[PDB]
RNA sequence: AGGACGACAUUAGACGAAUCAUCUGGAAAGAUGAAUCAAAGAAGGUAAUAAUCCUGUAGUCGAAAAUGUUGUCUCUCUUGA
RNA sequence: ACCGAUAGUGAACCAGUACCGUGAGGGAAAGGUGAAAAGCACCCCGGAAGGGGAGUGAAAUAGAACCUGAAACCGUGUGCUUACAAGUAGUCAGAGCCCGUUAAUGGGUGAUGGCGUGCCUUUUGUAGAAUGAACCGGCGAGUUACGAUUUGAUGCAAGGUUAAGCAGUAAAUGUGGAGCCGUAGCGAAAGCGAGUCUGAAUAGGGCGUUUAGUAUUUGGUCGUAGACCCGAAACCAGGUGAU
RNA sequence: GAGGGUAGCGGAGAAAUUCCAAUCGAACCUGGAGAUAGCUGGUUCUCUCCGAAAUAGCUUUAGGGCUAGCCUCAAGUGAUGA
RNA sequence: GACAAUGGUAGGAGAGCGUUCUAAGGGCGUUGAAGCAUGAUCGUAAGGACAUGUGGAGCGCUUAGAAGUGAGAAUGCCGGUG
RNA sequence: GACUCGGUGAAAUCAUAGUACCUGUGAAGAUGCAGGUUACCCGCGACAGGACGGAAAGACCCCGUGGAGCUUUACUGUAGCC
């Protein structure tokens, strides 16, 4: 990298398409012929004279939901939870550990909502916790 | 502008790639099609998507 | 200010390291990093 | 709830570094020779393309006056728990 | 990494001006001698216009209608050709005459012979008697912003990444971890969780587990915008008009 | 003949859709405004490789559209194709 | 070195030519730039040089960037001349 | 008035033109194609068969989920009136 030979990665930058530049090109009636390749142009939006982006409905919500760690919490050293938000563990509306994978150490789960197979290694191991 | 969501697609939800979605005939004319009743199941869409693809699709 | 005040000597430019750009940087042929700063930089990953 | 003592800024400006020769030419700022200044190699001009020819530029200085903004004294108004 | 006189303001010129309308209102065209006016003393033809000398100048084959001065179009000169011939005008073959190049199995013209119904558009199909264009010139149409998706590229990687703001010369650049996507899914939901939903079922079946993402970005395409460009008859609002 | 009055979702009409500044079934000007135009026309360099369709289904649909079908580019499967 | 393939409209995909601006490098220019004209020149194409005349002051080249980037047709708009 | 001379000097049109006829052919009525037939070159005054002559993006007709004006026991309204 000179500053008068650069060069861009390889594969990187390709040269725009020129539609209605010539005929060799490939490219003069631009593309379509005849129809709604006019230039409104407007298909719909995603229609055909028949509607089925609707058949009928089914719904509702209320306010829950936690936040995911598995029992891959085999990663720490010993003791302590919820300070992991610290090592690995990101956004939580509410923090359980659930099962999955295979515990391998002795660790205090201080969590809200323990999983129960999660609870049952976990246990299996030493600690266990709640709140 | 972000594009907005089409709101008929409260209709669907995302499984994994694909749309999950309601079916059928469900409420009103119960008194015709016996079998064809126990039509309590999904769907997806296939050569659908390809229609609704970006509307329901900031549903993520 | 002052070493800076080697300015208007047509080749030549002089920033901090805190500074530092990827162009003047390489627009530049030869460099140098004086010996605090060559420190920092090497400080400053 | 209106007015007396100076700082800075606005409205003219001043200072401001260092190049000569030959070739070609209508004319050189170009070319080739030797030089020089630079907190000034921004820019524009001069008979072609000029850091040192000119206007300038870095920098420095500057206001009788009239607003302008503020530092602090005056000036008012004040018994707070 | 805006225009450079058909551009850029309507307006680089004494432009909201000539001009048009009763009025509200509509609205142009038109920049460039030269370094310096040194802007052609004088003689000549001519009433003058204009010109040829003689001069200024580097240049007037820069002379004012002035840099450069393309094309259509108009002329003078002519080397080859043409008055028994039926022509989309060329192409292929070819004698004769004239010439001599970016020197190469050369250039101009062309008696005669073979073949041969322009282009565009639009069409099942157009020599078409279907559409368009008098000619030459200039000017004239897939863009940008933001979101989405996908591919290529690059950095990290069970992680990836900052936004506003603060700092800095309208900076590549440090800060800022609010936020966002991802590591878990299934159900309308309560909820449960490598599983969950339906289900009386520890059946069957649906979605799901067997780890690869994420930020930036070239290209493709979509959405939101006038969203390739030119074109209605018309609607509405506010004015101006009974000369 | 002079001076006046009535103005557009209005005026005036011995009535003809008649006149309102040289085309009035609703004047003119400016704006909204780049109204909208499934219609028509136009859309500017080159070569290389492949290469359609004018069909079904539904459509206030029938010279429009959507999904399929046919084209291409790319991954992937791998003898399933003729 | 053999051996295959290479008509093509809508349309997909690929490699490229030329224009203006910018960056960096490297050059040309009053002993004549650009432009204009003329030529019997070169490359598979778009397109590139060269020599001469005109012109009288600016311009190429490499590599990368970015575009108001390419006209023969729109009863297209403006000018000129038939 | 036309026509001859002197003076002045437009226009619509126009893809390029060296622009014959018959019988065919053909997008089904051909200066331009086939096969024949006819025809030396260039004007001037005249005629109107053809160039589907020029002029006006057919006014009839159909189409567009175009417009506008009008009608009514079409729909939904509303100024006003009881
Ligand atoms: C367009 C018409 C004309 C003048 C005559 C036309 O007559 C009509 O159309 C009669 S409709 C009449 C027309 C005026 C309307 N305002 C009222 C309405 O009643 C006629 C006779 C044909 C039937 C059609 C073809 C024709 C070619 C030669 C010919 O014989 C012509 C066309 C091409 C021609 O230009
Ligand atoms: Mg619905
Ligand atoms: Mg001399
Ligand atoms: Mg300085
Ligand atoms: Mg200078
Ligand atoms: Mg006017
Ligand atoms: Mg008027
Ligand atoms: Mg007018
Ligand atoms: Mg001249
Ligand atoms: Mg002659
Ligand atoms: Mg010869
Ligand atoms: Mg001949
Ligand atoms: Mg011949
Ligand atoms: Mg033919
Ligand atoms: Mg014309
Ligand atoms: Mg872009
Ligand atoms: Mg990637
Ligand atoms: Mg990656
Ligand atoms: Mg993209
Ligand atoms: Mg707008
Ligand atoms: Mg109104
Ligand atoms: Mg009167
Ligand atoms: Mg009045
Ligand atoms: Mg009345
Ligand atoms: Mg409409
Ligand atoms: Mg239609
Ligand atoms: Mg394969
Ligand atoms: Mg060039
Ligand atoms: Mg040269
Ligand atoms: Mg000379
Ligand atoms: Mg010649
Ligand atoms: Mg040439
Ligand atoms: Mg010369
Ligand atoms: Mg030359
Ligand atoms: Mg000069
Ligand atoms: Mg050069
Ligand atoms: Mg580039
Ligand atoms: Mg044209
Ligand atoms: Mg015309
Ligand atoms: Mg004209
Ligand atoms: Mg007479
Ligand atoms: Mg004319
Ligand atoms: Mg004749
Ligand atoms: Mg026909
Ligand atoms: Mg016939
Ligand atoms: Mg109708
Ligand atoms: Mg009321
Ligand atoms: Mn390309
Ligand atoms: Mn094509
Ligand atoms: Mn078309
Ligand atoms: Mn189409
Ligand atoms: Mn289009
Ligand atoms: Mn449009
Ligand atoms: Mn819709
Ligand atoms: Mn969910
Ligand atoms: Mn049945
Ligand atoms: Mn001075
Ligand atoms: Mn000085
Ligand atoms: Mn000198
Ligand atoms: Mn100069
Ligand atoms: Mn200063
Ligand atoms: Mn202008
Ligand atoms: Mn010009
Ligand atoms: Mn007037
Ligand atoms: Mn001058
Ligand atoms: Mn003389
Ligand atoms: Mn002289
Ligand atoms: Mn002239
Ligand atoms: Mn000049
Ligand atoms: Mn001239
Ligand atoms: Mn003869
Ligand atoms: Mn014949
Ligand atoms: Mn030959
Ligand atoms: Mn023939
Ligand atoms: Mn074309
Ligand atoms: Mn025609
Ligand atoms: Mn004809
Ligand atoms: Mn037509
Ligand atoms: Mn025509
Ligand atoms: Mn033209
Ligand atoms: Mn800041
Ligand atoms: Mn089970
Ligand atoms: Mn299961
Ligand atoms: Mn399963
Ligand atoms: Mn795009
Ligand atoms: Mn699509
Ligand atoms: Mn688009
Ligand atoms: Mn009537
Ligand atoms: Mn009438
Ligand atoms: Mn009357
Ligand atoms: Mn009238
Ligand atoms: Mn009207
Ligand atoms: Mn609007
Ligand atoms: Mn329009
Ligand atoms: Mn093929
Ligand atoms: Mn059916
Ligand atoms: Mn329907
Ligand atoms: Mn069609
Ligand atoms: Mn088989
Ligand atoms: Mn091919
Ligand atoms: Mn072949
Ligand atoms: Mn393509
Ligand atoms: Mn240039
Ligand atoms: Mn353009
Ligand atoms: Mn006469
Ligand atoms: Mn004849
Ligand atoms: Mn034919
Ligand atoms: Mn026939
Ligand atoms: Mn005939
Ligand atoms: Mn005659
Ligand atoms: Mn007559
Ligand atoms: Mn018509």
């Amino acid at each position: 990298m000179k500053l008068h030979e650069l060069k861009p990665a390889e594969g990187s930058r390709k040269e725009r398409n020129r539609v209605g530049r010539g005929v060799a090109t490939g490219n003069g009636k631009t593309s379509g012929r005849g129809h709604k390749g006019q230039k409104a142009r407007s298909g719909g939006g995603v229609r055909p004279g028949f509607e089925g982006g609707q058949l009928p409905l089914f719904r509702r919500l209320p306010k829950r939901g936690f936040t995911n760690i598995n029992r891959k919490e085999y990663a720490i050293v010993n003791l302590d939870q919820l300070n992991k938000f610290e090592d690995g563990t990101e956004v939580t509306p509410a923090l359980l550990v659930e099962s999955g994978v295979v515990k391998n150490e002795k660790s205090g789960i201080k969590i809200l909502g323990n999983g129960s197979l999660d609870k049952k290694l976990t246990v299996k191991a030493h600690k266990f916790s709640a709140s | 502008p972000k594009m907005k969501t089409h709101r008929g697609a409260a209709k669907r939800v995302k499984r994994t790639a694909s749309g999950q979605l309601k079916r059928s005939r469900a409420f009103t004319s119960h008194l015709f099609a016996n079998k064809s009743t126990k039509q309590k199941r999904q769907l997806r869409k296939a050569r659908l998507v390809s229609k609704s693809d970006m509307k329901r699709v900031k549903q993520l | 200010e002052n070493e800076d005040v080697n300015v208007e000597l047509s080749a030549r430019n002089i920033p901090g390291v805190q500074v530092t750009t990827a162009q003047g940087l390489n627009v530049l042929d030869i460099t140098n990093a004086d010996s605090l700063v060559i420190t920092e930089a090497a400080a400053k990953k």
